[PDB]
DNA sequence: ATCGATCGATC
DNA sequence: GATCGATCGATAAAGTTTTTTTT
């Protein structure tokens, strides 16, 4: 390599002001590691080079990482590696890229292909559903002759170079070298990496319908495995790459495609359209913005600016997203800790509009829409071979709804299969299977929010206000607060609805999911021994004025005259169970019953 | 009541047990009363965890 | 990649 | 004509959630 080096030489000698800012930063992450490890009585090799500092004075350097990018990485990992141990040596792996900034019109959406940059560049966005195995792979093994007492060296390549094009060597021991040694292997000091295939979806939106989401794959290494839960808004960027041999095979290869696109990349970034970085400065409005004793009536009405009033019902809303604590019970069974509210009413009321734009500030809650499949919460043993004899328990909808929420409609407008479905997952925290392989105890913290219709309707008024859509009633003792909506004419309301539909063809959201993002990391205070007085006392009489009114209650009900004013107190952000609590949680529930 | 590991040895070559035990307590208190003798003696449960197959 | 069968060359 | 050696060709893979009428 003598003319394919000067190039590469020359670079050698040009980026090092590139990284007269990141010269700090390569040794600096990696003191502590000698000296975490060195004194433990654990970062990968992450060397994030902005493209605005290289492109800011170089041209021909900069132009051929977005032209042929196949001769120019292992040039930069060649002068990164000979900079750590000059830094560095003292003290007794290559330091791959991760190659962040800028690109200039590459945000490819893989609905479309490229045609002119085939293995180039790209950057690609959508969502990840396959989120396949991990498993170890060599790169090199140290062979060792017994007799004589001498190692050897060894390096098996694959398609996980990336860039060049090596003749391959479908070796798994090669034993016996050219001596008379029965060969031994220091495994230990051998060398090994992993793969994990992942398929990536289109975004659904900016996608125009004409056709279903298609989908590519790309292989990743070991510095950003297990990162992806399956459902995450994921932003990728790698080489384009084909490989395999295909239509020019040894015979009778017609009308076959022989190219599998494939993309080796770094740098999987998550967004948010878990990351929400705050100074001192917005952190501290929002201590001033607990000061008021207000700011649960503000926070109620500036939710959905297109919807008059429920106010009971756009403070339970707000109430429930935040959720409450579970005090896991030491050597017992935890109790239900989550919260889990139903809708019912008369048609065209807007029962269905408000349950759809808290998907847009669900902070990774991902729900469905409630179709009557098997599936809701189980896997049925969908394996599909996991790349030709493996068997895995793939997760339909439970490895998202963890310490999140999920909404589904038509409740009385299913079958008999999910009546049994949401049965044992509401009392019971997780799921267990043995659909056609092994039990297993996987745990999910979700809480459901429901919608569904009365049948004959407009009856509410004149018949039994309970036995009213006569789904099973285990599952309305496992829920709680059953509002009414009513519908009636006044003069006034209407009036005042016929410009608010108006107005609307033309103290605000991201400032409200960062508070709530925020309340549910501190503290929870559970304790007053005098507003626990006062509750009993507030329910004893509706227990003996439970038979004489509409609706019975049971001894679980307690339970949410706790849960609620628990949740109330962490919109305070208060180290102390106060009094006030033990009020609004008593006309929420005068509102839910009378 | 001497090499407390040759002594389980003797307890095996009678065959009524065939487990031996070789820990490292009896390696560290082996190189406990190794520190005083000022030569250069390696370290063990490195090698044991760096590659444990070759032990 | 390994094993078996067939063909060719040499003794 | 028979035996031995070398070269070329052939041999190994896996299943069990949606949907129809029907009782
Ligand atoms: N009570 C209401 N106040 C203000 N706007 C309303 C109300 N009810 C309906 N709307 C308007 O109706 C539109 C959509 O209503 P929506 O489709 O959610 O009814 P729905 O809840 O689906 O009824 P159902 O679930 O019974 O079909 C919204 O744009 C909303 O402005």
């Amino acid at each position: 390599p003598d003319a394919v080096f000067g190039d590469r030489v020359r670079r050698f000698q040009e980026f090092l002001d590139t990284f007269t800012s990141y010269r700090d930063s390569v040794r600096s992450i990696q003191v502590y590691n000698s000296n975490n490890a060195a004194n433990y009585n654990i970062l990968p090799h992450r060397i994030i080079i902005s493209l605005d500092d290289l492109r800011e004075f170089d041209r021909s350097f900069w132009s051929g990482i977005l032209v042929e990018p196949a001769y120019f990485i292992p040039p930069a990992e060649k002068a990164l590696t000979d900079l750590a141990d000059s830094m560095d040596d003292v003290p007794h792996h290559p330091w791959k890229l991760s190659f962040k900034g800028s690109f200039g019109a590459h945000a490819l959406s893989p609905r479309t292909l490229t045609a002119q940059h085939l293995n180039k560049l790209v950057s690609v966005e959508g969502i990840v559903t396959k989120t396949s195995l991990v498993r170890p792979k060599l790169i090199r093994s140290v062979h060792y002759a017994a007799k004589t007492g001498r190692f050897h060296y060894r390096d098996y390549t694959d398609a996980t170079t990336t860039l060049t094009t090596r003749i391959p060597t479908p070796a798994i021991y090669p034993t016996e070298d050219t001596e008379g040694n029965k060969l031994t292997t220091e495994y230990g000091y051998s060398t090994f990496i992993d793969h994990q295939r992942i398929t990536v979806q289109e975004m659904p939106e900016m996608a125009p319908a004409g056709q279903l989401p298609r989908s590519i794959d790309v292989i990743l290494d070991d510095d950003l495995v297990d990162k992806t839960k399956p459902g995450d808004r994921v932003n990728v960027v790698g080489v384009f790459k084909s490989l395999g041999a295909g239509g020019m095979n040894q015979s009778n290869s017609n009308t076959l495609i022989g190219f599998k696109t494939l993309i080796l990349g770094n740098t999987v970034y998550p967004l948010h359209a878990a990351r929400q970085m705050l100074t001192d400065f917005d952190i501290r409005n929002i201590n001033k913005l607990s000061k008021k004793k207000d700011i649960f009536d503000i926070l109620s009405q500036s939710l959905a600016p297109s919807i008059y009033g429920h106010d009971h019902i756009k403070k339970a809303i707000l109430l429930m997203l935040m959720g409450g604590v579970e005090k896991n019970l030491e050597n017992g069974s935890h109790l239900r800790g989550d919260i889990n509210i139903l809708m019912v009413g008369d048609p065209s009321t807007a029962k269905s509009q408000l349950l759809r734009f808290v998907l847009n500030t669900a902070s990774l809650a991902i729900a469905t829409t409630g179709r009557g499949s098997s599936g809701v919460g189980l896997t049925a043993a969908v394996t599909t071979d996991r790349e030709t004899g493996e068997r895995r328990l793939e997760a339909g909808a439970m490895v998202l709804a963890d310490r999140g929420v999920v909404c589904i409609d038509e409740f009385d407008k299913m079958t008999d299969v999910d009546r049994v479905a949401i049965h044992e997952v509401m009392e019971q925290q997780t799921v267990t299977i043995a659909k056609a392989g092994i039990h297993t105890t996987l745990n999910a913290r979700c809480s459901v929010i429901a919608a569904a219709n009365p049948v004959f309707g407009q009856y509410d008024v004149n018949r039994d206000p309970h036995q009213n859509i006569a789904l099973p009633d285990s599952l309305l003792s496992r829920f709680d607060l059953l509002f009414v909506v009513t519908d009636d004419i006044n003069e006034i309301r209407d009036r005042s609805i016929s410009e608010h539909v108006l107005r609307t063809h033309r103290v605000t959201i991201p400032f409200l999911r960062k508070y709530v993002q925020y309340a549910k990391e501190r503290v929870i205070p559970q304790l007053t021994q005098e507003a626990i007085n006062v509750i009993v006392k507030n329910y004893t009489d509706l227990r003996n004025d439970d038979n004489t009114k509409k609706s019975p209650i049971t001894a679980r009900t307690l339970e949410t005259l706790i849960r609620l004013a628990t949740a109330h107190a962490k919109v305070r952000l208060s180290k102390t169970v106060n009094k006030v609590d033990a009020k609004v949680a008593a006309n929420l529930l005068r509102f839910a019953l009378l | 009541k001497g090499p407390k590991y040759m002594a389980m040895l003797q307890k095996v070559a009678n065959r009524e047990l065939n487990s031996v035990i070789i820990d490292l307590d009896d390696i560290l208190q082996y190189q406990n009363e190794k520190f005083l003798q000022g030569t250069q003696a390696d370290d063990l449960v490195s090698a044991i965890q760096q590659n444990a197959n070759h032990f």
